[PDB]
């Protein structure tokens, strides 16, 4: 991924035209080999987006096409849509390495989807865990956009750092996003205070779920 | 000489070349179509002053000496038009040659973008080898 | 109908030799071009060798010597024997079926290899009872990744969501599980293969 270049960030809003540069060298593109380009959606194995520098395999929408010309190629999209959110791969072929070559990879995001608010659910820690010695409380966050959000633990009121562990957001099956907070605690840090909440933000709303002993 | 599919197919059988370094007679006769359409006397020029010359289109900043391409090899130890003939003897020797450097018949730019994971087997259906 | 299942992928210490297996179906993977992609995680696609219909062989500079791809005629399937593996060799493995011009046709769903000294370990298991509905398990203290959740063993998907994995500080994962819904039985069924984990849990209302 170092012998073709991509950019690793490309942003459009709906209806725009943007393009996917795919830069290489006299080795590969230069010389003469095509290239081929993959769409790779969260979760999923990439798939066959562009073959032959222009040709597109059959159910990929006549919006995408491809374009080749000296040392670099180009994925353009005509009519940019939410579901084209994903990671986009141009390959070729190296004479100098004798094989197949990836590029770097593009992230694609499209700006202007409607900004979903997260489903945030707390759970105290169990029974079982409790009588293993052991209090986790779990923070979920689901079905959001943006994917970014913020995590703030509170014991009572005063608010806590220790044991926490908060996952980066990462893309559903619908390009909303899912995170998770954990707060790692004895039973007796558990016991000691009145309550425990998580503090979700998104886009300066806040959102808080209230937990407490019993 | 403009070979005909079969024709060529024949005299690459002959010459050798059916499963030569791993590749099927029909590999061969994809890239000759794709490289001089099957033409011995094809002749194309590179933008780096280096020329393609005969059925394969075998490179003379490597491959063959044309005398007009500075900074060449000849690794096939031949004068670029040797791989002009009707007889395809010195074209199918260097090529045996050029398939064995480091890229295997992805050194043919075409046979690569045309030939590679296709029905290659239909460049030789209906031929009675 | 064309398919391409990875198996052999697991948690292996450095030096250490693994051998990756990739059955296939609908086509003969004697007549074909086969290659390998890995994906190390959050990282850019990585070609890393290829097999022709003729049997030639090419590697990635980076497994040079290491990794060997084969296939097996009798069974089908395609092979990618490892050897002197090191914590760079850490990624989601990919079995592929070549089209033209080494344009890649079909993909396999990719298996995990984890390359690390760290032992594999099983995880806790606990139930996320209902508010006192969205109900779940939490699937705690686990090495390495993956965990499959399913709900009466499979029987229940629907209004499911198991959630991203969290990379705790004592190097292990934890993830939760949760179903929007004291009648039905529910009982998560965690499966994490590395450690042979498979246990059956029980949430009603506390």
């Amino acid at each position: 991924q170092s012998v073709l270049t991509q950019p690793p960030s490309v942003s459009g809003a709906p209806g725009q035209r943007v393009s996917i540069s795919c830069t290489g060298r006299s080795s590969n593109i230069g010389a003469g080999y095509d290239v081929h380009w993959y769409q790779q959606l969260p979760g999923k194995a990439p798939k066959l987006l562009i073959y032959g520098n222009t040709n597109r395999p059959s159910g990929v929408p006549v919006r995408f096409s491809g374009s080749m010309s000296g040392t670099s190629a180009s994925l353009a999209i005509t009519g940019l849509q939410a579901e084209d959110e994903a990671d986009y791969y141009c390959q070729s072929y190296d004479s100098s390495l004798s094989g197949s070559v990836f590029g770097g990879g593009t992230k694609l995001t499209v700006l202007g989807q409607p900004k979903a608010a997260p489903s945030v659910t707390l759970f105290p820690p169990s029974s079982e865990e409790l009588q293993a010695n052991k209090a986790t409380l779990v923070c979920l966050i689901s079905d959001f956009y943006p994917g970014a959000v913020t995590v703030a633990w509170k014991a009572d009121s005063s608010p806590v750092k220790a044991g926490v562990e908060t996952t980066t957001p990462s893309k559903q099956s619908n390009n909303k996003y899912a995170a998770s907070s954990y707060l790692s605690l004895t039973p007796e840090q558990w016991k000691s205070h009145r309550s425990y909440s998580c503090q979700v933000t998104h886009e300066g709303s806040t959102v808080e779920k209230t937990v407490a002993p019993t | 000489k403009v070979f005909g599919r079969c024709e060529l197919a024949a005299a690459m059988k002959r010459h050798g070349l059916d499963n030569y370094r791993g590749y099927s007679l029909g590999n061969w006769v994809c890239a000759a179509k794709f490289e001089s359409n099957f033409n011995t006397q094809a002749t194309n020029r590179n933008t780096d002053g280096s020329t393609d010359y005969g059925i394969l289109q075998i490179n003379s900043r490597w491959w063959c000496n044309d005398g007009r391409t500075p900074g060449s090899r000849n690794l096939c130890n031949i004068p670029c038009s040797a791989l002009l003939s009707s007889d395809i003897t010195a074209s199918v020797n260097c090529a045996k040659k050029i398939v064995s450097d480091g890229n295997g018949m992805n050194a043919w730019v075409a046979w690569r973008n045309r030939c590679k994971g296709t029905d290659v087997q239909a460049w030789i259906r209906g031929c009675r080898l | 109908q064309v398919q391409l299942v990875e198996s052999g992928g697991g948690l292996v210490q450095p030096g250490g030799s693994l051998r990756l297996s990739c059955a296939a179906s609908g086509f003969t993977v004697s007549s074909n071009y086969m290659s390998w992609v890995r994906q190390a995680p959050g990282k850019g696609l990585e070609w890393v060798s290829v097999i022709y219909s003729g049997g030639s062989t090419y590697y990635a500079d980076s497994v040079k010597g290491r990794f060997t791809i084969s296939r097996d005629n009798s069974k089908n399937t395609l092979y990618l024997q490892m050897n002197s593996l090191r914590a760079e060799d850490t990624a989601v493995y990919y079995c592929a079926r070549e089209g033209r011009g080494d344009s890649i046709d079909y993909w396999g769903k990719g298996t995990l290899v984890t390359v690390s000294s760290a032992s594999t370990k099983g995880p806790s298991v606990f139930p996320l009872a209902p508010s006192s509905a969205a109900l779940g398990c939490l699937v705690k203290d686990y090495f390495p990744e993956p965990v499959t959740v399913s709900w009466n063993s499979g029987a229940l998907t629907s209004g499911v969501h198991t959630f991203p994995a969290v990379l705790q500080s004592s190097g292990l994962y934890s993830l939760s599980s949760v179903v929007t819904v004291g009648t039905q039985t529910y009982i998560c069924n965690v499966n994490h293969k590395p450690s042979n984990t498979k246990v059956d849990k029980r949430v009603e209302p506390k």
